[PDB]
């Protein structure tokens, strides 16, 4: 009974270039609870990444929020990389400022 | 009102590595207010909401002892279910328990809930009557028979109908400055061109509680089909976000309206793309 | 507050 994590990568506030914000990585709909979340800037891991306590849904699947401070630019690439038992390779979701 | 308090207790076995991981998370509506984590240096129930920080040392000591008893209780339960399903001692398994009570606008007792899962699936649940049980499989029948003898539904019913409700009202009083707020959605429609079509994306930001409905309409009728939608996501500041998109013909954007439903709105919002 | 779990 394995369920793959579903990921959303998004800013706390509507993004503006050169205005500091918070980047969220919302990981949901997974089982078992053990999970590893990385946040990346321009391909390299972001050192200070805060994690919320894991809870679960009415459907029993787990969820967790990872967040880090970021300063959006026109050119910088932001991603969230998730390692979970249900996947042979990590799942990476890139930040899209329109979603 | 209406308000509810929910606890989420999870225990995961880790054979060989060490002892199982035990986590508790408590919520008042969509606001986390407590947490327990067995993997912490000095494991104790801790506040997660600054209005909970007021609670004294006697409260934290009592909730730490309750958490530590449940941890041991679920450590034994994990080993018991291993015999019910005749599973090997080398595998990792999970038990999840979620329980709570709902209060009305008054607020007096509305509803109570208590249920378990084993390895992500329903195991046993207390019925709406708070008197009888619903076992999901043949192993859960063994647990149900044992708990029927022990009078487990009566012990839990007393908590859910009384103890649960009086403590939720105390936390509602402690956290009234924020828990009793309804932050209405801040909405806007974005436009994104494409086969000569346009994507209309209705945004709803900064709302609390999380419960929201976003719909697209064309001449009074809801566009259920061909409507993209994201899961309600937390902003991380106590508010939630959500969007709903539609693909409409180029230049026909004014004909589509987004309807927003939130308890923080006296009447539903109606908005469209604004040139 | 929460409740004490009854062993499964
Ligand atoms: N909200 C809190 O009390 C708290 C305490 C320690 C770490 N994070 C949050
Ligand atoms: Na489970
Ligand atoms: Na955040």
């Amino acid at each position: 009974i394995q369920k793959t994590p579903q990921i959303q990568v998004y800013s706390r506030h509507p993004p503006e270039n050169g205005k500091p914000n918070i980047l969220n990585c919302y990981v949901t709909q997974f089982h078992p609870p053990h999970i590893e979340i990385q946040m990346l800037k321009n391909g390299k891991k972001i050192p200070k990444v805060e994690m919320s306590d894991m809870s679960f849904s009415k459907d029993w699947s787990f969820y967790i929020l990872a967040h880090t401070e970021f300063t959006p630019t026109e050119t910088d690439t932001y991603a969230c990389r998730v390692k979970h038992a249900s996947m042979a390779e990590p799942k990476t979701v890139y930040w899209d400022r329109d979603m | 009102g209406s308000h509810s308090m929910r606890y989420f207790e999870t225990s995961v076995s880790r054979p060989g590595l060490g002892e199982p991981r035990f986590i508790i998370v408590g919520y008042v509506d969509d606001t986390q207010f407590v947490r327990f984590d067995s993997d912490a240096e000095t494991p104790r129930m801790e506040p997660r909401a600054p209005w909970m920080e007021q609670e004294g040392p006697e409260y934290w000591e009592r909730e730490t002892q309750r958490a530590k008893g449940n941890e041991q209780s679920f450590h034994v339960s994990l080993r018991t279910l291993l015999g019910y399903y005749n599973q090997s001692e080398s595998g990792s398994h999970t038990i999840q328990w979620m329980y709570g009570c709902k209060v009305g606008s008054d607020g007096r007792f509305l509803r109570g809930y208590l249920q378990y899962a084993y390895d992500g699936r329903d195991y046993i649940a207390l019925n709406e009557d708070l008197k009888t049980w619903t076992a999901a499989d043949v192993a859960a029948i063994i647990t149900r028979r044992k708990w029927e003898q022990a009078g487990a539904a009566e012990y839990y019913r007393a908590y859910l109908e009384a103890e649960c409700v009086e403590w939720l009202l105390r936390y509602l009083e402690l956290g009234k400055e924020t828990l009793l707020r309804t932050d209405p959605p801040k909405t806007h429609v974005t436009h994104h061109p494409g086969e000569g079509d346009v994507t209309l994306r209705c945004w709803a930001l900064g709302f609390y509680p999380a419960d929201i409905t976003l719909t697209w309409q064309l001449n009074g009728e809801e566009l259920t089909q061909d409507m993209e939608l994201v899961e309600t996501r937390p902003a991380g500041d106590g508010t939630f976000q959500k969007w709903a998109s539609v693909v409409v013909p180029l230049g026909k954007e004014q004909n589509y309206t987004c309807h927003v439903y939130h308890e923080g709105l006296p009447e539903p919002l109606t908005l469209r793309w604004e040139p | 507050v929460g409740i004490t779990n009854v062993d499964l």
